[PDB]
């Protein structure tokens, strides 16, 4: 619980390509060294089979695992979450990543040996599947953000060596953007060792290489140096 | 440079793009985004020139 | 004087306009709703959303329309984020009745259509269907209700006229049935004849904004002065092959003062640069029109 | 839709003022007068036109306007009248009563 | 002009203003 020391969940604010140049922006990020819940809490059985806590969705949300177990299956986004109001389901396969948007009254879990199975849904508008297909240890972020009625999900997996967040710098490409139109408040995470913060308005000094990637990035009010590179949108001083 | 990234900038109007305007907005709401616009850019002219 | 002066700036003028949009998909299911083996009945309603990539060009082509109007532009294809269609089979003298604000027995006991809505009522002769006369199961609406409906009155509840000299709970002595063979059975051919209707309301607009008409894409024209558009960025210049690696999720690319240099086609997935049309300015040297009219 | 830059069936078919106009668009409601009680349909409007109208251009052809891939001559599954009446009666809403 | 032409100077005056409002896109010459 409240981990900090955290410098990751850049991601590309646009599908803009720029080669070999330092980008300002004021978008929404996950603040570096801001402080980040780390959840023991709900680790292994944790508090499985008798609850499951609820996180608010401000603005939006930066998630990150690295269970390779695939113990994480989905998440639910909306407000009431009890088919008073719409809500938006995200499910994860071993093929097939589905995503359906309609009022549901719950969904499968309130040892791991069935899942799958849902309870009841009814009057559905919206469905969506497979934008990635699928998705020895492995890293996966994701940034949740919901805007002008756009629901859109960002993720990067990348391979580890056993470490706990292996350092250096990666950027987040987009995933999916669909036009959902809905109110997110709250979202709560499904399983069958996950990290949760969230993003707020900042500034960001983006490094873009040759070949179109994002190598670095600094926050803006993070430290007075790094106000003093974004004045001279320069990583040089 | 700076001349050019003011091309960029709304001044107020709901898109730096007059095809954009000509096209979402009925001719006198675009006049108007389009003349708001054009008062950006000949002070950024001003400017420059100055 | 003699001198050099300065005037208007020169440019290149394209000589053609193309436009490009990704590959088609699959389009709204109005085929299955007119092209139907049964039609469908005023409660089997269906609502159309989303691949829909609505395209109305289909629906010119395939039945022959003879009531057909639109209270938004007809032609337009166009946006909705929504259509609302709507089936059901009625007699060719209630057709006419089928239209905002208008009342006889059909609507204010069926299908009520509010005021300001896009309601583009289509119609054409069922007669190949029901060419039986003795009466057909797929498409009934609702000849009588016990009361006025409001507009967009749930159709999916029926019910019989609750018509009587006592009170009536549907069917009954003095009831009127919606199931009689009223419409369905020709008889004549012309006239009262059942007349296949569809309206679609069109008139949902919300903040998703996603159904709307096809949009056309000309060939792809290189290494001269065009105007393009690029899913909706548009502009003048010349497109050349672009030596430059998009990531798999960019769509265009810029320069260090904000400006577009690059696109990625909808269709090929090929990064194209775009180099400006050549333009300048133009001097005029003159030796000055007191000694020759001479210029460069 | 009678006021510059707007659009609709009237503005790009019927009636169309420019841009830049200056001039007064005066409306009142004459349903007490033009609408009968089984209908008026002297009024006609313009629904079906192959191109949008220019401003104060007054365009009264009837010609078939065709809709579909084939031409035809006379009314025609794709072949519309280009006029469709409107029945004023004293019962419809303000939305629909005619105005002068 | 009252006075070939001798490719003098000359300019012309408004006459008439008739709100036909109609295509004119082509036309013919009179003669008796
Ligand atoms: C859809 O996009 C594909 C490309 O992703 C187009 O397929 C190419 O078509 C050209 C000819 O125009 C061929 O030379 C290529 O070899 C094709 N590539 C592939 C992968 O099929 C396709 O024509 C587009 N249109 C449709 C209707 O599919
Ligand atoms: C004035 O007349 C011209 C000539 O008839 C019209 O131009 C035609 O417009 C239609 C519109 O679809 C084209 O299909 C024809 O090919 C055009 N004729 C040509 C190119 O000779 C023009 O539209 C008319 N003006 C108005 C306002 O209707
Ligand atoms: C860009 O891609 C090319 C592909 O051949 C590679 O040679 C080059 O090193 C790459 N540049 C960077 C900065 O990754």
């Amino acid at each position: 619980q409240s981990y900090t020391n955290f410098t990751r969940g850049v991601y590309y604010p646009d599908k803009v390509f720029r080669s070999s140049v330092l980008h300002l922006t004021q978008d929404l990020f996950l603040p570096f060294f801001s402080n980040v819940t780390w959840f023991a809490i709900s680790g292994t059985n944790g508090t499985k089979r008798f609850d499951n806590p609820v996180l608010p969705f401000n603005d939006g949300v930066y998630f990150a695992s690295t269970e390779k177990s695939n113990i994480i299956r989905g998440w639910i986004f909306g407000t009431t979450l009890d088919s008073k109001t719409q809500s938006l389901l995200i499910v994860n396969n071993a093929t097939n990543v589905f995503i359906k948007v309609c009022e549901f009254q719950f969904c499968n879990d309130p040892m791991e040996s069935e899942s799958g199975v849902y309870s009841s849904a009814n009057n559905c508008t919206f469905e969506y599947v497979s934008q990635p297909f699928l998705m020895f240890k492995n890293l996966r972020e994701f940034v949740f953000k919901n805007i002008d009625g756009y629901f859109k999900i960002y993720s990067k997996h990348t391979p580890i060596i056993g470490r706990d967040f292996p350092q250096g710098f990666s950027a987040l490409e987009p995933l999916v953007d669909l036009p959902i139109g809905i109110n997110i408040t709250r979202f709560q995470t499904l399983l069958a060792d996950y990290y949760v913060g969230y993003l707020q308005p900042r500034t960001f000094l983006l490094k873009y290489n040759e070949n179109g990637t994002i190598t670095d990035a600094v926050d803006c009010a993070l430290d007075p140096l790094s106000e003093t590179k974004c004045t001279l949108k320069s990583f040089t001083v | 440079n700076t001349l050019v990234k003011q091309l960029s900038s709304k001044f107020g109007a709901i898109s730096s793009v007059l095809n954009d305007i000509l096209s979402r907005l009925d001719p006198p709401e675009a006049e108007v985004q389009i003349d708001r616009l054009i008062t950006g850019r000949l002070q950024s002219l001003q400017t420059y020139v100055t | 004087e003699k001198g050099i002066y300065q005037t208007s700036n020169f440019r290149v003028q394209p000589t053609e306009s193309i436009v490009r949009f990704p590959n088609v998909t699959n389009l709204c299911p109005f085929h299955e709703v007119f092209n139907a083996t049964r039609f469908a009945s005023v409660y089997a309603w269906n609502r159309t959303r989303i691949n829909c990539v609505a395209d109305y060009s289909v629906l010119y082509n395939f039945a022959p329309f003879f009531a057909f109007k639109c209270y938004g532009v007809s032609p337009t294809k166009l946006c909705f984020t929504n259509v609302y269609a709507d089936s059901f089979v009625i007699k060719g003298n209630e057709v006419s009745q089928i239209a905002p604000g208008q009342t006889g027995n059909i609507a204010d006991y069926n299908y009520k259509l509010p005021d300001d809505f896009t309601g583009c009522v289509i119609a054409w002769n069922s007669n190949k269907l029901d060419s039986k006369h003795s009466g057909n199961y797929d498409y009934w609406y609702r000849s009588f209700r016990k009361s006025k409906l409001k507009p967009f009155e749930r159709d999916i509840s029926t019910e019989i006229y609750q018509a009587g000299n006592k009170p009536c709970k549907g069917k009954g002595p003095n009831c009127y049935f919606p199931l009689q063979s009223y419409g369905f059975r020709p008889t004549y051919g012309v006239g009262h004849q059942p007349y296949r209707v569809v309206v679609l309301s069109f008139e949902l607009l919300h903040a998703p904004a996603t159904v709307c008409g096809p949009k056309k894409s000309t060939n792809l024209v290189k290494n001269k002065c065009v105007n393009f558009n690029f899913n909706g960025l548009t502009g003048t210049g010349v497109l050349t092959k672009s030596n430059k690696k998009f990531l798999p999720f960019q769509q265009f690319g810029r320069d260090i003062v904000d400006t577009t240099d690059a696109v990625r086609d909808p269709q090929t997935l090929e990064i194209l640069d775009i180099t400006p049309c050549s333009f300048g300015g133009v001097s005029v040297i003159t030796p000055g029109t007191n000694t020759s009219n001479q210029v460069a």
